[PDB]
């Protein structure tokens, strides 16, 4: 267990803005939150997921998102093979403990109709890989960021990567590597109201939660990052 | 077009406010018929006025204190411009106002209170100061026998004013509050344009390009009503605020007439203590008065009597007190 | 006097915007799913015409809510959905935003804020079996109301009473899924109809499904109407140095006004600025004195108007500047006044006559005579007293509106 | 100006009755006849809201103008008490110069003051001194000035 | 009267909450129940205005 100080901030919309304080309401990772430092079992998917990791040599590959993870119900899969991103959505029957010259590759128990098979340039590649996954409005949206440097105490927003119009229901998810029980964190998102600062360029330099503590609420109401003496 | 004549009334109200603003400045500063000038040699019996007289070196021809004031009081403009809101320039420029105040200072230094009632009549400055001492109940020889001490005290007191303003940043809060209030009102007006008011969208072009005219009309009506309400509210607040500024300007004009052009017996009207004189300075959207007063000090105890008995007769002091 | 405004006018039109998008296979489908399990197809990434599908003309009812049917070809949409099924003409009224209906509540719920079009055509011959087509079946009962845009497939035995059945059915236990009576004898309203609804969005995503329009070349530095991907507007389009990130399409100032855009054809960023405009004032001496005038364009550079003098207040036309100085007659602003001297002139006002006092160390001036003077002062004291009858003013003599009041 | 402002306000209020405010007509009887009782209510309510709003704006503007007139009347009463019933020393309060007396006159909706003042004229130059030394003593003028 | 003019004003404010303003009822819950969600909006807008 550990603490997410100021992490999980992304661009909410695809519009330019500069030198402006803007207030938004969205799913976010509340500041100074309890996050789980897994060091290895299904992990629930409540409203969204904040994933972060510092592993090198691409030990972790992808994720599995599904309502029930059965061949009868549609599910998702993402694989990064250092060559391309293989996304699929087909009714699979999964192994109890799925993972991946190892000439042979593991095969899942069953396959079915594949509704969507987007392929593109691989995601991955001392450094931190942060990803935000959300599934609303019949859309699955993914954000990402890779930063060179333990969660450091600083600010770095995440740029959007992809949106998939799969329009399915997800409740649970797991990760794709050898889970014979590699260090990675997990956090969760909640509805929040944030106040973001855009500099001269399009970057988000700083932000403020609106319900962390009374001082933050004052900063929201005044719409500034500084407050003079008063009541 | 068939919603009334509200636009004409709003335009007329704003025009009336705009004209009143220039009348306010005329009442305060244009109180002198002629432009008086100070003599080339600046010797006034030891009193030094270098901090309030115009500075030839600077291009603005402003006194040091006025420079400090102007620096102390301080694109969103383009966005307001692009929606039919404009700001009109004032009639009198800053140089004209500074020239008016320099004229008042020259007149009061070289002429006493005479230039405010007729032709200006010259008089030596220490002699004027002796008249002002007679004005509050002290005899002339008190001034003439302490001229150097009084001049030094005045010079030090003037010297401290610049530091007092420069250090404390909350001194000029009133002038800043006026500006902030105006900018806030305009900003709220321009930001109100992005409200649906119950319509499908807040952009006229979308509603026009998306619906047939019979169904577009009902959507147009809601936007028209909301925006008209916003304009009406803005104009009412402006009328009330102008009613307040007018009272402030009337007070300022009365203080210019009674503290600068004369010597006042009204308690606490022109500063704290017994009033001797006052000097004006111009500031962005306002005026600053410097009041020079007399304060007693270092008192002592005595025994007193109401009258003196001599030869079976009672004597009373002609203009003093028995101690 | 302030009289009116001046506005520059646009001189042109600019539009910016491929593979055809198929609807025939959607509309001309061999079979349509049931009402309780309604088919849904996603349409995107293809330009389509809504007139070709309006050429078949099998329709009996066309109902567009968010949009107008005539302008459909003119609009660019994203994330098109098409929900299709077959139902007889009896229940067509039950499908509407915020409309009560048996299938509306229990089979397919339409949100009251629906944005799109609903159509249905009667393929009675193709879809009505002469011997009875009981394949099409609808759910009749369920424990709870259906949510908007939700499809339910699980059809269990529905308990219609205290009697617990658990697969026994019988009395107080009726299976919800029930088939139509498809008789060719059955008349209008009981014959099959192929019903499809089309759902769209407006302006939450970059445009994907655009209509049948043709792009043109772009221009610069001229006030011109532009229609970038359905983004209408007017102004001068200039090159932009904004640091748009690859996902970013528009820009916006503090007032939430569009400040930039990317061309759909060429990937480049352009700034937008509305063309010049302003207020107009007319300067005149008395009508009885003369009939000449001067005109002031407030806050406008003189280069942007079809003697010309430039002032911090604006562009002045019809008056000649002079180097003299007088007292103000007609205030223009920023220290400039105007007057009539068989012509109209503009000048810088003078504060007053200049005077210098003869200050000295030991010189005094004493009056030797006096003057008695009298002056006037006028002050208003009172106003007019008025009163009003509220009801008579608002309502007059009608007693109907009095109750409303 | 006071008379002109009041007449303008009343005229505007009267003219506002002929505006339809987004209804089919401004005449009540036309709505009563052309429509059924159930439908007439919305059309009537539009007129009610418009006319009520116009009345409210009229009253608010009158309140502001009345406050301005009250300020003026208080100033006038102070001038009556201080310039007419006494002799003032306040500079420029009662005319320009040195105040001697004042006379009031009545005018429609207001008052006119005639201020009588004293003005110096025909000045002359002199040499002056602060004090006089005589017999080893310093002499100061009791009320005037040495020339 | 400085006291009275205030105590009167608040009273009228709190009484305007019982005025129908041209709607079926002045009670939000009563309107919310007896009417369909599409229909309730115009009544609520009347009350709000
Ligand atoms: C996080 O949660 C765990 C279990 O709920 C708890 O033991 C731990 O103290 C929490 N971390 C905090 C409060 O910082
Ligand atoms: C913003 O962009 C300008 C472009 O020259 C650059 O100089 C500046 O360093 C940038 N600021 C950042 C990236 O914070
Ligand atoms: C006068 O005498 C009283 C009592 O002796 C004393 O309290 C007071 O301080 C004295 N005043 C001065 C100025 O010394
Ligand atoms: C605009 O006015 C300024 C002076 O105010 C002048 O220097 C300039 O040439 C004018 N035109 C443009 C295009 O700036
Ligand atoms: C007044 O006297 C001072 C010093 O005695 C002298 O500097 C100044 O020039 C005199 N003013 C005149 C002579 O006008
Ligand atoms: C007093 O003498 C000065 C010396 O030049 C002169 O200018 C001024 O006019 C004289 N005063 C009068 C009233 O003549």
């Amino acid at each position: 267990y550990t603490n997410s100080f100021t992490r999980g901030v992304y661009y909410p919309d695809k519009v330019f803005r500069s030198s402006v304080l803007h207030s938004t309401q969205d799913l976010f990772l509340p500041f100074f939150s309890n996050v789980t430092w897994f060091h290895a079992p299904v992990l629930p998917f409540n409203d969204g997921v904040y994933f972060a990791s510092t592993e090198k040599s691409n030990i972790i590959r992808g994720w599995i998102f599904g309502t029930t993870l059965d061949s009868k119900t549609q599910s998702l899969l993402i694989v990064n093979n250092a060559t391309n991103v293989v996304i699929k959505v087909c009714e699979f029957q999964f192994c109890n403990d799925p993972f991946l010259m190892e000439s042979e590759f593991r095969v899942y128990s069953s396959a079915n109709n594949c509704t969507f098979e987007y392929v593109s340039q691989p995601f991955l590649m001392k450094n931190l890989r942060e990803f935000v996954f959300k599934n609303i409005d019949g859309y699955f949206k993914i954000y990402s960021k890779h930063t060179p440097i333990d969660l450091p105490q600083g600010f770095s927003a995440l740029e959007p990567l992809v949106d998939l119009p799969i329009g399915i229901n997800i409740t649970r998810f797991q990760t794709l590597l050898a889970l014979h029980r590699a260090a990675y964190y997990v956090g969760y998102l909640q509805p929040r109201t944030f106040l973001l600062k855009y500099n001269e360029n399009g970057t988000i330099t700083d932000a403020v939660d609106c319900a962390l503590d009374p001082l933050s609420e004052t900063k929201c109401t005044l719409k500034s990052f500084t407050v003079e003496k008063g009541i | 077009l068939q919603y009334g004549s509200f636009c004409t009334q709003l335009k007329r109200a704003l025009t009336g406010i705009a004209v009143e603003q220039d009348k306010n400045t005329q009442e305060v500063f244009a109180q002198v018929k002629q432009i008086y000038k100070t003599p080339p040699i600046k010797y006034f019996g030891g009193f030094n006025f270098s901090q309030i007289l115009p500075d030839p070196s600077k291009p603005s021809k402003r006194s040091p204190i006025e420079d400090l004031l102007f620096n102390k009081v301080t694109d969103l403009i383009c966005a307001q411009k692009f929606n039919g809101l404009t700001v009109l320039p004032p009639l009198l420029t800053d140089e004209m106002i500074a020239q008016y105040t320099s004229a008042l200072l020259a007149g009061t230094i070289t002429s006493g209170w005479t230039f405010g009632a007729g032709p200006a009549l010259q008089i030596p400055f220490p002699m004027q100061m002796a008249y002002r001492f007679n004005g509050i109940g002290v005899t002339q020889n008190v001034l003439y026998e302490n001229q150097k001490l009084i001049a030094n005290q005045f010079n030090s007191a003037i010297g401290k004013i610049q530091d007092s303003l420069s250090s404390t940043p909350s001194a000029l809060g009133k002038l800043q509050d006026v500006v902030n209030h105006n900018a806030q009102a305009l900003n709220t007006l321009v930001k109100q344009l992005s409200s649906k008011f119950g319509a499908i969208s807040s952009v006229l072009n979308d509603i026009l390009s998306r619906l047939d005219p019979p169904e577009a009309e009902v959507q147009i009506d809601r936007l028209i009503t909301g925006r008209l309400q916003s304009l009406q509210t803005y104009v009412t607040q402006q009328l009330i605020r102008a009613a307040e500024i007018r009272a402030s300007a009337n007070l300022a004009a009365t203080k210019m007439s009674e503290c600068v052009l004369g010597q006042s017996k009204r308690v606490d009207f022109c500063g704290k203590g017994y009033h001797l004189m006052s000097f004006p300075q111009s500031a962005p959207h306002g005026v600053v008065f410097l009041h020079v007063t007399y304060v007693p000090a270092q008192e002592k105890n005595f025994t007193t009597a109401p009258a003196i008995c001599h030869d079976g007769k009672a004597h009373f002091p002609r203009e003093g007190v028995f101690v | 006097y302030q009289t009116s405004n001046f506005r520059v006018q646009p001189t042109e039109s600019i539009v910016r915007f491929t593979n055809l998008c198929p609807f025939d296979e959607v509309f001309n489908a061999t079979r349509f799913a049931s009402v309780y399990a309604w088919n849904r197809k996603r349409i995107s990434n293809c330009v389509a015409d809504y007139s070709v599908l309006y050429n078949f003309a099998p329709f009996f009812a066309f109902k567009c809510y968010g949009v107008s049917p005539t302008k459909l070809n003119d609009l660019c949409f994203t994330n098109v959905y098409a929900d299709s099924f077959v139902i007889r003409g009896n229940e067509v009224s039950q499908i509407a935003p915020g409309q009560t209906g048996n299938i509306a509540d229990y089979n397919y719920k339409l949100p009251d804020d629906f944005t799109g079009c609903v159509i249905a055509w009667n393929s009675n011959k193709l879809d009505s079996k002469v011997g009875g087509n009981y394949n099409y079946r609808y759910r009749l009962f369920r424990k709870s109301n259906l949510k908007p845009f939700e499809r339910d497939i699980s059809t269990e035995i529905y308990q219609a009473g205290n009697k617990p059945c658990n697969g026994v059915a019988g009395v107080n236990c009726y299976f919800p899924l029930q088939s139509y009576g498809f008789r060719p004898t059955y008349g209008v309203g009981h014959q099959p109809y192929r019903v499809v609804v089309l759902s769209f969005e407006l302006l939450h995503a970059p445009a994907t499904v655009c209509g049948p329009k043709k792009s043109t070349n772009l221009v610069k530095n001229k006030c011109v109407n532009f229609n970038f991907n359905g983004l209408t507007g007017t102004g001068v389009l200039t090159e932009s140095n904004k640091k748009f990130l690859p996902f970013q399409q528009f820009g916006r100032d503090i007032a939430d006004t569009t400040d930039a855009v990317r061309d759909p054809q060429t990937l480049e960023i352009l700034d937008i600025t509305p063309c010049s405009f302003g207020g107009v004032s007319v300067i005149t001496p008395g009508t009885n004195t003369s009939n000449q005038v001067a005109v002031l364009y407030q806050g406008v550079n003189c280069t942007e108007v079809p003697n010309v003098f430039q002032t911090r207040a604006g562009c002045l036309i019809g008056a000649e500047y002079v180097n003299n100085s007088y007292e103000c007659d007609i205030p223009i602003g920023a220290g400039i006044c105007a007057s009539y001297q068989q012509s109209i002139i503009a000048y810088t006002m003078s504060l007053g006559a200049e005077n210098s006092v003869a200050y000295s160390n030991n010189s005094i001036a004493i009056p030797t005579n006096f003057t008695i003077s009298v002056t006037t002062e006028i002050l208003p004291v009172s106003m007019t007293k008025t009163s009003v009858d509220c009801t008579m003013y608002i309502c007059g003599d009608s007693t109907e509106c009095s109750n409303l009041l």
